[PDB]
């Protein structure tokens, strides 16, 4: 499903989208 | 770290899901 | 008004919404 | 810290407003 | 073009908008 | 740092572009 490296802000965008209304913690 | 897995390598949804609240 | 704990990204979303065009600083 | 007030406890709008520019 | 100081979250919003689909790294 | 250039001073688009991936 993921076919890209997720660097810098891209990883934060991914977590935002994946986690939805749950929210997330980052980078720890 | 998640930065490592997902920027250096390719990570899966499940790996990302581990960081959700 | 606030009836939820605001953890991880949720606190950043809250500050984004509360502070509007002023912007904000976080976590310090 | 603001993380503490607002994740461990429940914080108010005014407490959040203190972090606006 | 830029006529404002970009402090706190404003700098992150600017980078988000400027960098588009490239994404960005911050603050380093 | 970019924080310095752009909060203390006024920075240009090109200065911001240096931080894009
Ligand atoms: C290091 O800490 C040593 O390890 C032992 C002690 O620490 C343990 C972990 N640290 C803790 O503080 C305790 O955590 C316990 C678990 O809590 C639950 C998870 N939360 C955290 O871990 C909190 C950590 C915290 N912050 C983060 O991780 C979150 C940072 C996320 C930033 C990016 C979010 C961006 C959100 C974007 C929203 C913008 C909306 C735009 C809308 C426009 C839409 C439109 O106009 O249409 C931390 O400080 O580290
Ligand atoms: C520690 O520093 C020691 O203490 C003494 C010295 O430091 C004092 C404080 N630190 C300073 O650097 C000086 O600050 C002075 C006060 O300045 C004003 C406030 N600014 C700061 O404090 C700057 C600190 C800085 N950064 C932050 O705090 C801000 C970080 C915010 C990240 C999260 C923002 C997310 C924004 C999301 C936007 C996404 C848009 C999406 C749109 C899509 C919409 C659609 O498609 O529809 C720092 O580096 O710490
Ligand atoms: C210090 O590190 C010592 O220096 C030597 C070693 O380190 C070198 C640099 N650090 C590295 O880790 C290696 O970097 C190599 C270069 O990699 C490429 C660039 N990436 C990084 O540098 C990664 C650093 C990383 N993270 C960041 O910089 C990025 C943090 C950005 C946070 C803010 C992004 C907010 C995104 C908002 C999206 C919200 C969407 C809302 C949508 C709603 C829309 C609607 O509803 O309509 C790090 O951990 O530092």
């Amino acid at each position: 499903f993921v076919n890209q490296h997720l660097c810098g802000s891209h990883l934060v965008e991914a977590l935002y989208l994946v986690c939805g209304e749950r929210g997330f913690h980052y980078p720890k | 770290g998640i930065v490592e897995q997902c920027c250096t390598s390719i990570c899966s949804l499940e790996q990302l899901e581990n960081y959700c609240n």
